């Protein structure tokens, strides 16, 4: 899949409070021409959420469950029918789970230790959580004890500086609010509004 | 012969004689009915004479026939403003930059739509991609 961060760029952090609530803003995200929107699971119970937005697959949407904190969330989480899983941070039992199942698993990281052990476990990309701390130093220092981990930074992502993180040489980032927070068509225009502005860099 | 109709709309154009540049462009439509050129072109004459509600419909009649001109959507956004859909007219600018996100005119635009609608938020977005294009 990889190919699929390095096509489309930007990942939708999507949270939210209901079901409903949910299903508008990633509606809306993809009508705004972002592809991959992960779905937390903070949202009470996401596992249906990323089961009913099954017919965006179809139109040619990555949907993937994010924030996942126990290996038997990552349970409901694959068993809807997620397409990649996300965590803000590195637990290897669900890199097990994922690597068994066949589906995508992306930890969370902040070290370079926490880095060394996910790469241990085979994984080469990682999310860099959270951004607003560790910064585009971060992913500009790694590049050269780790040439082959590439980052998706989350937390800290907005378009003031989203061309300082690509050019410091991530391979896509996650944005949650500033893409996300407002009317189901604030959002659509929140998206082209950012889709293009990482097109500039 | 549909193209010497919208040969002959063109040099009327440069006349000034806009109407009747108008009736030039809509015979080569009628000689053929997807000269998605006389569609954009009979657009922007009647955006001048200022029929701007007919001059909306044949925008949209060459959006339809070649879906990816951000000329023909951001001159829609022009159409639209004026005529007052302001809404219309930047969901219009925003396929435009959605086609060309290097468009420093349909950025500046939709930021000047959005001010009016009433997001300063994301009008300011906008308003500051445009100025990071052109200097």
């Amino acid at each position: 899949m990889e190919e699929l961060f390095k096509k489309h760029k930007i990942v939708a952090v999507l949270r939210a409070n209901s079901v409903e609530e949910a299903k508008e803003k990633a509606l809306a995200v993809f009508r705004g021409g972002v592809h991959l929107i992960e779905i937390t699971f903070t949202v009470p119970d996401a596992d249906t959420v990323i089961k009913e937005l099954s017919f965006l697959k179809e139109k040619g949407a990555i949907i993937g469950a994010g924030t996942v904190t126990s290996l038997e969330q990552c349970q409901k989480a694959v068993e809807s029918g997620a397409e990649f899983i996300v965590s803000p941070h590195l637990d290897p039992e669900i890199s097990k789970f994922c690597k068994i199942n066949g589906v995508f698993y992306m930890p969370g990281v902040m070290t370079p230790t926490e880095l060394v052990k996910a790469m241990k476990l085979g994984h080469t990309i990682l999310k860099l959580f959270p951004g607003e701390v560790v910064g585009p130093q971060f992913v500009k220092a790694m590049k050269g004890p780790f040439p082959n981990v590439k980052f998706v930074p989350t937390g800290g992502v907005n378009d003031q500086n989203v061309c300082e993180w690509f050019k410091a040489g991530v391979l896509a980032v996650g944005v949650g609010s500033a893409l996300v927070k407002g009317t189901p068509e604030q959002v659509e225009m929140l998206a082209v509004l950012f889709v293009a502005k990482i097109a500039g860099c | 012969s549909a193209l010497a109709y919208v040969m002959l709309g063109l040099l009327l154009s440069l006349l000034n004689r806009l109407s009747l540049a108008a009736e030039a462009y809509k015979k080569a439509i009628e000689l053929d009915p997807n000269d998605a050129l006389a569609w954009l072109l009979l657009g922007s004459v009647l955006e001048k004479l200022k029929r701007l509600d007919e001059a909306a419909e044949a925008y949209k009649k060459a959006i339809e026939l070649k879906p990816n001109d951000a000329s023909a959507w951001k001159e829609l956004g022009k159409v639209l403003e004026k005529l007052g859909r302001l809404d219309e007219a930047a969901k219009a600018y925003a396929e435009a930059i959605k086609l060309d996100p290097s468009d420093a005119e349909a950025a500046k635009e939709l930021g000047k739509v959005l001010e009016k609608l009433g997001q300063l938020e994301l009008a300011e977005r906008a308003y500051q991609l445009a100025i990071e294009l052109d200097p």
